[PDB]
């Protein structure tokens, strides 16, 4: 049956776009960091780019160094870079190709639009030219990330009405460039060999329903989804202390929903990750945690590792 | 204590409307999916509609899509099925059943409610004796709509009783016979949708 | 898109192992369920996810998946296991629910000839202006039978209707009525009315008849 | 400054209450809890709890379906919930428009506009107080910048409008409406922003970033809910290595939070063993926003959650 | 078996008029407050009014706050109000509106029922039009005078039948039909398990039935259950309970078609919102002398 890990994705030589998403606070940032690290360690001759498309960025916080609109290598690694788009500064560097920039810089949607433009300018870079091999997206929570992924479709339909209107109102080739560019992006996003969406969730009632809507929504967009990370699991029966009323009670809830998840998502890689005692922060800890996306965590075997994170 | 209760079934002329209700208890239907499955006379199960409040999604079988509408009042813990543009084919026993967000199999069902669609009007049966020539019985003829219940000696005579399934005649009315065998007797027929009760004594031939 | 359930019916005895098959047109993974429906009652859930036994269901019920082929196995039929059974697919990529045509599992027993009875139209009915004559076939097995009406040695067609009961729970037999419907005028245009009954339990066809208004 | 939201709960001036913070810290749970408390404490006022998170969870929280039209919470006389579906709202007023980024924030802004108008006219379907279950930090900031953003935007449009049905008036009409929202949103007595957070590293810096940003918009924040606290030293169960180690970390940051935000109502809420859903469990949970949770006394409530 | 509770009444969404009556001192006032509270808690989205048509009012005394001819919210409740019509004050204000004898008219026997009825018309005139409360519970006078009140729609209608005036006749007939509607109006009988109450109670119900008034609920109040006291002594209590239990069996037999709700004699005072609420729960979920026994002594003092 389907192995409970991301080993196939981590060692993949075909995927160019990897979206990590899900409900607020399930562990998208933690998971996207971990996936990006595993791919980087697993494929040393490739260059990877982890971009946060969440307007409230946490990559800088997680690694303990400042990232921005321009990609920077993670300190300590040779092939992993991070980026956190700043709408104001990104529009400024077009401002200083300056009112326009700041105005549009705060309009709702700007963060989704500039993330999309990042994809666009990456497509143009690949064709002509040496750039990042695989790009992993630390996305915003469900609601807005769905907007982002509708954009190839949304812009395509818009650019049809736009063209026939702007030509009679009153440069036309600039439309065709984007119109074709958007298409290219949609082709790659609906290609399961080039693009995939890794869902993150927690085994709690409120995250269950939202995760299922999300997955269905993505499938409707012809977006490949075949992996689900169930994060922050207690595995209370393996503590070998078997006490703490709260932990046993919460694990009972988790385990219950974990059986429901297992049953519905039989055809998905269902990757189960433990709630750690320490902080998943800094290169070392993120790396130590990431290994369990590659080789499934065993509560009986690797039980001590949740207590072995630096402080 | 989980259970589903249907209601609102009855007789409607073709092109007419009818609203079915499924009252749930023992659980909050918001977190589940509710389904309507129907069963035409002498036929198999046919899913017609589903609703999942927790996703705001509804789903219909092509045979009813555009004509039917499924909805739910989560404050009344009740689901509904609005049936418009009804036709003869829509005649069936309509069940409501429950599914789970992770399992679209139907675990709990109601007792079912009978919907009958025809231009025919409600009419009570005529009861004629099938006198012993031993076998004897009662012909329950020309009633509409289903169902009819028949007894013998008000419940006392049950052994040897064979009550045949109704047959729809070309007239649009139903007919059936009920028989019993006894050593060489009154039959009790009850048709509620017309509020008719007939008792008819059956004796040998006067010659 | 169309679930093919086979066989459409099957006879078997208590203690037999029986298998019902449902073939899916496309891959629906393991998302198939099985139901049991007894006459007049709502279906009951037996198995979900192809092979997972639902709570409260006896262990003699079993399900397996082989690609797009799904099986329901009853390892040892009990008297209560006799009913109609339905498979059902609920694929993850769709919101459609699709049932099979059903399988009616019935009890097997020994051959039993029908006892045959005929009933002329009652005097009460003739006064009403119509004529129904009923042929009764009582307690026979197997279910297969043919009834033909002969009026003055002439075969009738399109003016008769048959009805058959469900298997008797004890006798495990069927019963059947055939009713020839004519107008009173047509009824009085002939003398001899007979229904001929053909059944495997009879060496030669049995015929019951009566002359009109001869008592 | 008392470690509770009693004054906010019993406030008779506030019209706009934003409940926000990082993803997954407890915005939805807290906003429901705040809305219940206010509705219970002020039975003569009508409260509306709106979700501006495109992934709505109010319906899931209460276990009943809500929509764009306000509906009362079953079991409450003066609390309603609203969840606008963009594609379905525009159909009432273009499905591609319902998929455009920012359309969620726009329709939410229009909803605020509808209510200030009806509140001004003393006519129409109205609510005295609107509480917002917001999207996470990032997009909520975009929403609260909208008065400033739209203001500048309408100025520029003025010129390129005069470039070529008396359209200038409608721009002017919008400028005025926007201006009324800006003054109400920047009035500390009418509007406040309640921050929800958890005592963890990634939450601390984002929360601080958020508050500093809200203040630059002249938005009031004097309330911080620190949620999902373990209180391990009070569990009466001095074992479980994970809880002890996790609590030691929570407690460490908790001292820092308390020191920095001394001017704020710092409300501490426990991690529950049960599920906080349904009116009853939400109401029981919400009592600790009005009267601070004593782990030594109120500890039982952690397991008293209905299932 | 008809369930020994008033749950289906408490949760009813059809009933507009609910009368709580019975013999003197059996607990009409206590029960009417209890019912009123249960309904208000069970249906917060609706407004309930509790009117005392007993000229010797006790609602103010029972809750411990001042009610009067003008409806007032019960402190602690968001959708329950009480009204105690003062005949002198009502006539005073009415006579003032007339300018814009009154003393004596407010002293005539029957004025209390007339003014009570006038309060009913005041709510059906405001319901029929868009010109109030969804459900009105009546804490009535004892049996005798309550019957005169309930017969009053028929009495006016019939007298005016023999006999501006259309409006009157139209509004009277409207109350006559609604009071005789099982789904809108019902009468909850309160009684005690004592011989003097038994015959009056049976007389009362039969009378009401003849008026086409619906009655399907009986509260048997002030029961000792001395078999469950944990004491199993006190000669008076055992002797009296012996007598109560005997009549309780007789009541249960005769009124098998009725909701027969059994309420225990409490050790504390059933006064104030808190104690009335704690007592009222047993109208919704039947009182179990074995399990719910402790509540008898848990009444706040
Ligand atoms: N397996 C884990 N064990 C222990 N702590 C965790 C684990 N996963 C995440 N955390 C912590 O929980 C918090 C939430 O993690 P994270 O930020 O990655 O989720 P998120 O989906 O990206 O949230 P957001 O919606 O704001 O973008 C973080 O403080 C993180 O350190
Ligand atoms: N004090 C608590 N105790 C126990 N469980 C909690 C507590 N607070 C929240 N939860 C649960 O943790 C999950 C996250 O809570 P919640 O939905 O309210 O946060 P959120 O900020 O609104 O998330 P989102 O960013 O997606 O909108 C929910 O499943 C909720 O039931
Ligand atoms: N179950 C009970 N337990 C204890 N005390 C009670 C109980 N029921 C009523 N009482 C008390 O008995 C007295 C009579 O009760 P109550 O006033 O409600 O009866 P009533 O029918 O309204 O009297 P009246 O006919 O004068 O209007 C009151 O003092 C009340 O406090
Ligand atoms: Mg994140
Ligand atoms: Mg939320
Ligand atoms: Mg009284
Ligand atoms: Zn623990
Ligand atoms: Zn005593």
């Amino acid at each position: 049956t389907v192995e409970p890990n991301l080993h196939s994705l981590i060692t993949s030589t075909t995927h160019k776009w990897i979206f990590v998403g899900g409900k607020g606070g399930v562990g998208k940032t933690t998971s996207s960091c971990s996936i990006a690290i595993q791919m980087a360690l697993s494929q040393p001759n490739k260059q990877f780019l982890l971009i946060s498309t969440n307007p409230a960025h946490n990559l800088s916080d997680a690694f303990g160094e400042k990232f921005g609109k321009d990609a920077r290598k993670v300190t300590g690694m040779n092939n992993l870079s991070c980026m956190e788009i700043d709408p104001s500064a990104a529009l400024k560097d077009m401002n200083d190709m300056g009112a326009l920039a700041d105005l549009t810089g705060s309009i709702p949607g700007i963060d989704e639009a500039l993330s999309f433009m990042e994809v666009m300018k990456h497509i143009k870079r690949q064709e002509q030219g040496e750039t990042f091999d695989t790009v992993i997206f630390d996305t915003a929570p469900t609601g807005h990330t769905l907007r982002f992924l509708q954009l190839p479709n949304t812009l395509s339909k818009l650019l049809e009405k736009f063209g026939e209107i702007t030509n009679k109102l009153g440069i036309s080739g600039k439309l065709n460039e984007l119109k074709a560019n958007v298409e290219t992006i949609r082709q790659q996003f609906t290609d399961p060999d080039l693009t995939t969406f890794v869902c993150v969730c927690i085994s709690e009632f409120l995250s269950l329903y939202e995760t299922e809507r999300l997955i269905q929504e993505l499938i409707s967009y012809d977006m490949d989804v075949n992996s689900i990370i169930v994060n922050q699991l207690l595995f209370a029966e393996n503590d070998q202390e078997h006490n703490c009323k709260r932990c046993q009670a919460r694990w009972k809830m988790q385990k219950k929903y974990l059986d429901q998840i297992d049953e519905l998502y039989e055809d998905f890689h269902v990757v189960k990750m433990p709630l750690c005692a320490g902080e998943i922060r800094g290169l070392n800890n993120l790396t130590k945690f990431s290994q369990f996306l590659n080789k499934e965590y065993n509560p009986i075997t690797d039980g001590k590792v949740i207590y072995e994170l630096e402080d | 204590e989980v259970q589903l209760v249907e209601s609102g079934g009855g007789l409607v002329q073709p092109g007419g409307s009818l609203r079915l209700s499924c009252a749930a208890s023992g659980f909050n239907l918001y977190y589940y999916s509710i389904h309507w499955v129907r069963q035409a006379p002498g036929k198999g199960l046919e899913w017609v509609a589903s609703i999942s409040p927790y996703s705001s999604s509804t789903s219909y079988a092509d045979s009813v899509k555009g004509r039917f509408t499924i909805s739910a009042d989560t404050s009344k813990n009740t689901a509904y099925l609005q049936m418009n543009s009804l036709r003869a084919e829509d005649t069936a026993v309509y069940y409501c059943a429950r599914g789970r967000w992770y399992r679209r199999a139907l675990d709990y069902w109601g007792q079912g409610t009978l919907v009958t669609v025809s231009s025919a009007s409600t009419k009570g049966p005529s009861v004629f004796p099938l006198a012993p020539s031993a076998a004897l019985g009662c012909l329950v003829k020309d009633y509409f709509p289903e169902p009819v219940t028949v007894s013998w000696n008000s419940g006392a005579l049950t052994s040897g009783v064979h009550t045949f399934p109704a047959v729809l005649q070309s007239s649009g009315l139903y007919s059936l016979s009920s028989v019993v065998t006894v050593p060489s007797y009154i039959c009790n027929v009850n048709h509620k949708p017309s509020n008719t009760k007939v008792d008819k004594k059956v004796e040998p031939k006067s010659c | 898109i169309q679930m093919t359930q086979s066989p459409s019916s099957l006879s078997a005895s208590v203690g037999d192992r029986v298998t019902i098959t449902c073939r899916a047109s496309q891959s629906v993974s393991s998302a198939v369920a099985w139901y049991q429906q007894k006459p007049g009652k709502a279906p009951k859930l037996l198995i979900y996810s192809a092979s997972s036994l639902y709570s409260g269901v006896p262990s003699r019920f079993s399900g397996s998946r082989s690609g797009t082929d799904f099986t329901l196995t009853i390892s040892s039929l009990q008297p209560e296991d006799f009913a109609t059974y339905y498979c059902q697919q609920y694929p993850y990529y769709s919101s459609l629910i699709t049932f099979g045509q059903g399988t009616k599992v019935e009890i097997k027993r020994t051959v039993a000839a029908p006892s045959v009875f005929i009933f002329p139209p009652s005097d009460s009915q003739l006064k009403s202006g119509t004529a129904s004559v009923v042929c009764l076939l009582n307690n026979f097995y197997p279910r297969e039978a043919k009834v033909q009406w002969k009026v003055d040695n002439a075969l009738q067609s399109g003016n008769s209707q048959e009805s058959v009961t469900e298997q008797d729970s004890k006798d495990s037999t069927y019963s059947l009525s055939s009713t020839l419907t004519l107008s009173k005028a047509d009824y009085e245009k002939h003398k001899v009315y007979a229904c001929e009954v053909t059944h495997q339990g009879l060496s030669s066809p049995v015929t019951k008849s009566f002359n009109r208004g001869e008592c």
